[PDB]
């Protein structure tokens, strides 16, 4: 069983560090990329940093870039994530997510359960249109979000990605590239797109479908979220 | 490896070449060798330091820090023509003939020609074990050595039959560049290690004088 | 006496066989690499604008 | 004799690597004086020259450190 | 003694029969069709890694993704646009003979002298490559593996047979016998229902899938044979023998068409491949180079080179865009 | 008023010949065809077959580019013994700079050959056989070492129009120039002879020694190779050396100085240069032809 | 003209016993340079004899500087 579970979180006063540790066990961490994925209260996800495998290429959001670091101990299969000086701005539920970048691969499949961290008191823009669809069961819902460049890659790949967070679970990789299904997932959820256009259709929605939509892009760090499509019922 | 992803796959790709070119390191310390030689020859009982590990047996034994696997092809049962190159980088051939086998030691000599005049080990040096000087020596007053050679002239004493039997190995080199070490070994012998280092090493030095263009 | 009895079984099977002329089974080979001629990018050269290689 | 005709164009004496003087005698009639410059050439000057006496005592004195 | 002139009279009749078919020869009927010219590839990867020499390569079902088997005991699968490694797998055994990859891309099953044949399962949640199954019950060094789906496969041994595995429960579901010496190669046909094995007694014989019976058998040959594959069309099939020379089967006619034989080639054929058209016929000889056969000509249309040690093994893209070829010096090399 | 009488203190004139002029020009032209030839035979089989590029092909491949350089600067130094240098200043400078480059690139060649056979036979089962794989790089390395060796020929040379002498493409270094070619000599000695003999006879000695204790049956065959590698060698350059030693010696007064020892010495420097010459030709028989690898190839091409 | 690769000066020593300069005829004298460290004056005598005197001795100078001026004459 593939598990990631992160501790270190609580109340700290700012200024103060802290360090975060996701401990995996189910999987080969040694060839897996890990992310950082904090997720403020009612407001959405948001990419912090990333290790490549083997501590090779290092990345960390133009937020908190030179203010955190990362680091790797694969053979103790832990990832950190040490703080060095925390504003009111870094609380939020930080999720540990693995990623493996090859031909044909699924970068992220899985996320941690996440840990939630309170402090007491250019880039590419992703929009969605909504941010709340009532719907009932039976109706085929589209969920379309747009963005500033054009993610259709001279390779012919489009690098999208669609997550579902159902409430008060950490969030499930759909549809990886534009229309790529993830490993698991019902066969009812299908995407498109074109360029800079892309909607995402539910066919034969389901009572547990319910939870908040959020479309990312990979085609070039920083990694950006978008505002977030919540579905009702 | 323009898009992000493909940064991070050309990354794994050469994290892969890394391993690749590692794990060729260490298996060049190794020396591959090759048993041969009929059944009940001593050809699974040279060395008794085994540490052995139907079908490919091997065997990987250390002496003087340097590596010596033996691949042992009995029991295979097919045609040797088919699966006989794939061990055309051995560094030597290990012969074992049994002495005291008169019956078999005509079907030892078609071994032994047909493996050494092969196209694909017409450079390997072979490196012949004769076994069982005990037995022999006994069975040589018994029985005289010319049922087996109805073409031996010379003294029935243990030297010359020996001697006899190690020329008609010999006999069947018809190749330059190949040598064929000897050596008379019993059932209570320990140094087939050390026998064996020694041709090994010889055996190195005669490749790289010609790699090397002084031959 | 009983290995070879199988192999007359396997010939009285491999002798009943609906054969057909070579210079049909010729002509049927010929029409096949002649139809499918316009999609083989190595009988005739592919565009440089079309080579993935 | 050694020498036939002479340069009558003045030269510094910097170019003046060797020097060479033959007094008259039963062999000739005027002293000769043989310069071997710093490119290679020879030069035959006359004695009576005023340019000459005075090149040849500048390439004596600087001869002489 | 009565069976073996029963034996020897059906072989008259089938003989008999076999030539009253024959009205005219292959390289008669199409003597009209224009010749395709010469068919100059030019290399365009070199795929390097591999430590030791190269004994088989399978081409993914997308026309992108390679299989390559060494004695270095590595496995590789390889990028065939981009050149890079998405997998290595290490093997048990560094004798390795032959070695497939799945029509789904989900599996690789590549096995050899151990007399197993191992299947790797590729996409594992684990995100590593794990030996699924291991398969036994071969007493002769293997080759040519062939996936059907991915719960089935069938494998040649030196055993004179071939089998039908069932990976799921792990038991040869079928054996086919017949032969009489080491099975060296097979092809599975288009329509997934049919195949030959080339063997070392000098015959190629089709065998039924479903029903495990020799359906036909086919001569010619003087040497052991090396290599099949199919026509295009699945009514066809080609093979590569040590005799130096190359020859078209037909399943419906039960005759040989034409031989690709030269009087330059010495060295026998260690592959056969064809092409997505069925006009040019592929060959990797043991003097290092491959040529380039007219089908239906018999005609030389161009020579690859390139190979500085015998080539081992052959490879065609299924929309035929490329073509494969790995040897003895540890190289692969792609042409077009 | 008495004649002051002459007691030896007289100037020693130079003695010039012809003979040796025609002689010298015939042996460096068929010293220069012969190195044409052999260097081009060397290139032409190492390079016409990728396959089995070994350590001593890509050796032989430098050894024999520098050979040929050398060889086809020669016919310009004939004609300059001939005639004494009237081609230039420019063209002094340049010849000078690529005869000294190869020259030591040569040389330092030869050493590193010798450092690869003794790799190669003594240490021939340990891991340290592994460290002779960077070809390229310590190729590369010892022609830029030549390279820089050679810079005091450039920087310091030029045209001298003597007296006594016709014109020659010497060193001007000043007033003091005698003195600083002198010291200038010491590289040429130093990385020239003794650094290579030295290790040329440790590397060969020890293998030598490892050769006569196998039991190989192409023993000796190696062992008379080696020989005549070490003895072909040492007749090449030891008398060169020497009498340029002898000559450092007389000048520094370390020896008495007289006209005939003059004379003797610059007589044995002349037939030592034209003997010394020889490298450039006996060096394709020597290292590449007397091995079976290069005979077969030969045989080979020809077909 | 001969060539050579080594150049030399061309006096070893030089005469020591100062003498009337009647007995010079032709003179020589070589500035100092590649060839040699020192200047180096040769002298004939009057029987034909040559010698090579001390380019820095003090009667050297007295002796040319004589023997040049009543040459000019």
């Amino acid at each position: 069983d593939v598990q990631l579970v992160e501790s270190g979180g609580g109340l700290v006063q700012p200024g103060g560090s802290r360090k975060l540790s996701c401990s995996a066990s189910g999987f080969a961490f040694s060839s897996f990329g890990m992310h950082w994925v904090r997720q403020a209260p009612e407001k959405g996800l948001e990419w912090v940093a990333y290790i490549s495998s083997g501590s090779g290429t290092i990345y960390y959001a133009d937020t908190v870039k030179g203010r955190f670091t990362i680091s790797r101990d694969d053979p103790k299969n832990t990832l950190f994530l040490q703080m060095t000086s925390l504003r009111s701005e870094d609380t939020a539920m930080y999720y540990c997510v693995r990623s493996i970048y090859y031909y044909g691969s699924s970068p992220f499949d899985f996320w941690g359960q996440g840990t939630t961290l309170t402090v007491s008191s250019s880039d590419i823009v992703m929009t969605q249109a909504t941010s709340s669809v009532p719907v009932t069961p039976g109706e085929s819902v589209s969920i379309s979000c747009r963005s500033s460049k054009s993610l259709l890659h001279s390779n012919g790949n489009t690098y999208l990605y669609w997550f579902l967070q159902r409430p008060g679970q950490s969030p499930q990789l759909l549809i990886y590239r534009m229309s790529n299904l993830a490993s698991g997932v019902p066969d009812r959820f299908s995407g498109s797109g074109s360029g800079t256009a892309f909607t995402l259709t539910i066919s034969r929605l389901e009572a547990e479908d319910v939870g908040v939509y959020y479309c990312m892009q990979h085609l070039e760090y920083p990694l950006t979220f978008g505002a977030g499509t919540k579905l009702e019922l | 490896t323009l898009s992000a992803e493909e940064r991070a796959a050309l990354e794994r790709s050469k994290a892969i070449e890394k391993n690749l070119k590692e794990d060729g390191i260490s298996a060049a310390k190794d020396v591959k060798l090759l048993l041969l030689g009929a059944d009940n020859s001593g050809k699974s009982t040279i060395v008794k330091q085994m540490k052995i590990i139907t079908g490919i047996v091997e065997t990987h034994f250390t002496f003087k820090n340097l590596h010596f696997r033996l691949f042992d092809v009995g029991g295979q049962r097919s045609e040797r023509k088919k699966w006989i190159h794939c061990f055309e980088d051995v560094t030597a051939i290990i012969f074992c003939v049994d002495l005291s086998d008169y019956n078999r030691m005509h079907e030892s000599l078609m071994l032994f020609d047909s493996i050494c005049n092969n196209k694909f080990f017409i450079d390997t040096s072979i490196i012949l074990f004769l076994n069982k000087k005990d037995l022999f020596g006994e069975k040589i007053k018994k029985s005289p050595l010319t049922i087996c050679f109805p073409e031996y002239t010379g003294p029935n004493t243990y030297e010359d039959a020996a001697a006899y039997i190690q020329a008609q190995f010999e006999s069947k080199n018809r190749s330059p560049n190949k040598e064929i070490y000897c050596h008379m070994t019993c059932a209570t012998d320990t140094n087939n290690a050390q026998v064996i280092f020694d041709a090994v090493t010889d055996i190195i030095i005669a490749n790289n004088l010609r790699g090397c263009g002084l031959y | 006496i009983a290995q070879a009895r199988k192999l007359v079984e396997q010939l009285k099977m491999e002798a009943n066989i609906d054969r057909i002329k070579v210079s049909k089974a010729a002509a049927d080979l010929m029409a096949y690499c002649e139809a499918h001629a316009k999609e083989d990018p190595l009988l005739t050269p592919v565009p440089a604008s079309e080579n993935p290689f | 004799c050694q020498c036939i005709k002479t340069y009558s164009k003045p030269f510094h004496p910097k170019f003046i690597k060797e020097l060479r003087v033959i007094e008259s005698g039963p062999h000739c009639a005027n002293t000769e004086i043989i310069v071997k410059l710093s490119d290679g050439r020879e030069l035959c000057l006359d004695p009576k020259e005023n340019w000459v006496q005075r090149v040849v005592e500048k390439f004596l004195k600087r001869a002489e450190n | 003694d009565q069976l073996r002139q029963e034996a020897e009279q059906l072989k008259n009749q089938i003989r008999d029969a076999r030539k009253a078919c024959a009205d005219a020869t292959l390289s008669q009927i199409t003597n009209n069709i224009d010749p395709v010219g010469r068919i100059q590839m030019r290399t365009r990867r070199t795929l390097r890694g591999h430590l030791a020499k190269i004994y088989a390569m399978h081409w993914g079902t997308d026309s992108r993704l390679l299989v390559s088997a060494s004695q270095d005991g590595k496995l590789i699968i390889w990028d065939s646009y981009t050149t890079n490694k998405v997998h290595a797998i290490p093997l048990r055994s560094s004798w390795v003979m032959t070695c497939a990859y799945a029509p789904s891309g989900n599996y690789v099953a590549c096995g050899g002298l151990d007399n197993i044949c191992s299947i790797y399962n590729l996409k594992t949640r684990e995100g590593n490559v794990r030996v699924s199954r291991e398969l036994a019950g071969h007493t002769g060094y293997l080759s040519c593996c062939r996936f059907l789906d991915d719960n089935q496969i069938v494998t040649s041994s030196g055993d004179t047979t071939c089998a039908l595995w069932d990976i799921e429960t792990g038991q040869q579901t079928t054996t086919f016998t017949g032969h009489t010496g080491d099975v060296m190669s097979l092809s599975l046909a288009p329509d997934t229902r049919l195949f030959v094995s080339g063997a070392c007694d000098a015959s190629a014989k089709l065998w039924d899938v479903r029903e495990g019976m020799c359906r036909q058998t086919f001569t010619g040959h003087e040497s052991d044979i090396n290599a099949i594959c199919f026509f295009p069309n699945g009514n066809a099939f080609a093979t590569g023998s040590d005799d130096a020379t190359c020859r078209l089967f037909d399943l419906r006619a039960d005759q040989e068409l034409m031989t690709y034989s030269h009087d330059n080639i010495i060295c026998g054929i260690t592959s056969v491949s064809f092409s997505k058209s069925g006009r040019l016929l592929l060959a990797g000889y043991d003097d290092f180079n491959c040529n380039v056969w007219d089908a239906l000509k018999a005609d030389r249309a161009g020579v690859l080179a390139g190979h500085d040690n015998r080539v081992s093994c052959l490879g065609v893209t299924d929309d035929g865009m490329a073509v494969a070829t790995g040897s003895w010096d540890s190289f692969l090399k792609i042409w077009n | 008023t008495l004649p002051p009488f002459l007691l030896d203190a007289a100037p020693c004139e130079p003695e010039s010949l012809e003979i040796n002029k025609y002689f010298v020009v015939i042996i460096y032209a068929l010293v220069f065809l012969l190195s044409l030839l052999g260097n081009s035979l060397v290139m032409l089989v190492i390079l016409y077959s990728r396959v089995g590029r070994s350590v001593t092909d890509v050796y032989l491949l430098n050894l024999a580019l520098a050979d040929l350089l050398f060889a086809l600067t020669l016919p310009i130094w004939a004609a300059s013994k001939v005639n004494g240098w009237i081609f230039g200043t420019f063209l002094c400078k340049v010849v000078s700079l690529l005869k000294e480059v190869n020259f030591y690139s040569g040389i330092l060649l030869l050493a590193c050959i010798s450092v690869d056979r003794y790799l190669a036979i003594v240490h021939a089962t340990r891991t340290l056989t592994q460290k002779r794989y960077l070809v390229k790089f310590i190729c590369l390395s010892i022609w830029g070492l030549s390279l820089l060796l050679a810079l005091p020929v450039l920087l310091f040379r030029r045209t001298v129009y003597s007296s006594n002498v016709s014109p020659a493409c010497y060193e001007d270094m000043g007033n003091n120039t005698a003195n600083w070619r002198m010291l200038l000599r010491i590289l040429p000695q130093s990385f020239g002879f003794i650094v290579p003999l030295l290790i040329m006879l440790f590397c060969y000695g020890f293998t030598l020694r490892t050769l006569f204790k196998a039991h190989m049956g192409q023993k000796h065959r190696a062992m008379r190779v080696i020989f005549a590698v070490v003895l072909i060698f040492l007749l090449c350059w030891l008398p060169y050396n020497l009498v340029l030693l002898a000559d450092t010696l007389m000048r520094t007064q370390v020896i008495q100085e007289t006209c005939e020892r003059r004379n003797h010495i610059d007589r044995a420097l002349d037939a030592t240069e034209i003997l010394g010459i020889l490298h450039s030709c006996l060096n394709p028989l020597i290292y590449a032809f007397i091995g079976q690898k290069f005979r077969h190839g030969l045989l080979k091409i020809l077909a």
